[PDB]
DNA sequence: CGCATCCGTGAAGCACAATTTAACACTTTTGTCAAGC
DNA sequence: GCTTGACAAAAGTGTTAAATTGTGCTATACTGGGAGTCACGGATGCG
């Protein structure tokens, strides 16, 4: 839910400034502190494959 | 639910085919949930008068 | 004390109820064989596993 | 039986219940000491 | 060859709070996807 929460507020906030938002301005509308977020960022990972 | 193994539904030749003898679309429809077929029916209602 | 020969390490008192002596005599002859085994004579042979 | 022709295969967001973490006071035990018997 | 006793640090018990995880529920109406072909041997059938 949150990880969800987090992608759209990503997307969305793009159009206020032209950046892809970092911790600092994800952290200013999640209402949640920078640390979190990376913690939460970090969560969301998916395993790639050996096969390659 | 029971399954078949693939390597013996077909191959040319289909084992399964062969050692039922029914043809490999046949057998295709029957495995695969599009065609129903008799598993067996009983003679005391059939040579029945 | 060390558990080296069945891997359970024993407490001091532990080990002294097997003999006829109190935790501490336990502890006053341990200090005596770390202190015996600390010397350079015998741990310079040992050392050198981790110098 | 001698072979041609067709056929299929391979190549949006919350509420409440239940479970799990890690705070802290307190208790017990474990390790340590001088002095000494 | 070693005891009595006294202190402080480390190893356990238990209650409580906080967080973490799992299931359910939302009432205008809306009703059936969509993605960039040829070559090979084997089964069938003709006389």
């Amino acid at each position: 839910e949150v990880i969800n929460k987090l992608g759209r507020i990503q997307r969305e906030l793009l159009q206020d400034l032209g950046r892809e938002p970092t911790p600092e301005e994800l952290a200013k509308e999640m209402d949640i502190t920078p640390e979190k977020v990376l913690e939460i960022q970090q969560y969301a990972r998916e395993p790639i494959s050996l096969d390659q | 639910a029971p399954v078949t193994h693939i390597w013996y539904f077909k191959g040319v030749p289909s084992r399964l085919g062969y050692l039922l003898d029914l043809a490999p679309k046949d057998l295709e429809k029957i495995i695969y949930f599009a065609a129903y077929v008799i598993t067996s029916v009983d003679d005391e209602m059939r040579h029945n008068e | 004390r060390f558990g080296l020969t069945d891997g359970q390490p024993r407490t001091l008192d532990e080990i002294g109820q097997v003999y006829g002596v109190t935790r501490e005599r336990i502890r006053q002859i341990e200090s005596k064989t770390m202190s015996k085994l600390r010397h350079p004579s015998r741990s310079q042979v040992l050392r050198d596993y981790l110098d």
